[PDB]
């Protein structure tokens, strides 16, 4: 499959620093240009400077869009678009609408980040929530789970699913059972061209 | 429930 090769292409470590020391790991999907998908609760922390990919910028390289997701609300799943960059894979085109997954159905993460490079983790799909309620108190719209081994540090990182495509970005998981943000390809095509 | 996986330090 071109696109699980295209995927990992796309898919660039993250890391949180404060203070010189790196308080965060967790992975960015590049989607199209200089827009990258990533976990919005990584903003939630406190620090100095994001490095992508091992290039170190302050919020004034990039801007940060979120998604209004409507429900019965903020997807975990946030953009952030890098002012100057390195192009990445349009990809956007492998998202979709124009279907929806099916319990059991295969599912395939992809992660690269700076706790365990690069690597894949497979399980199966499950349903889609309109929900999830975190352990911390907190809550996260749309999300698909899937039974999955997932771990800190693989929130960013694109999850897959004959024809195959792209769900979203990994956001939570545990107890043998992992969740993504989906995300549709016409609110990324609306996102494109609002970028340019 | 679960949390959220972004790697903490």
């Amino acid at each position: 499959t071109d696109l699980q090769k295209m995927v990992m292409g796309n898919t660039k470590p993250v890391e949180l620093i404060l203070d010189g020391k790196t308080v965060a790991i967790c992975c960015a999907t590049g989607v199209f240009g200089t827009a990258y998908l990533v976990p919005r609760h990584l903003f939630a922390e406190k620090y100095d400077k994001i490095m992508l990919d091992g290039r170190a910028m302050t919020d004034s390289d990039y801007r940060v869009f979120e998604f209004e997701i409507k429900v019965k609300m903020l997807s975990d799943a946030a953009l952030m678009v890098l002012h100057r960059g390195n192009k990445v894979r349009d990809i956007t085109k492998h998202f979709r609408d124009t279907a929806r997954m099916k319990k059991g159905t295969p599912v395939v993460g992809v992660v690269n980040n700076a706790d365990v490079g690069r690597l894949i983790f497979s399980g199966e799909a499950l349903t889609y929530k309109d929900i999830v309620v975190l352990m911390d108190g907190d809550t996260m719209p749309g999300l698909f789970a899937y039974k999955a081994a997932t771990r800190a540090g693989y929130a960013g990182g694109a999850v897959l699913a004959a024809d195959t495509f792209i769900v979203g970005t990994h956001s939570a998981g545990g107890n043998g059972v992992g969740y993504c943000s989906c995300v549709s390809r016409s609110m990324l095509q609306k996102m494109k061209a609002h970028v340019d | 429930a679960p949390a959220k996986q972004l790697l903490n330090f």
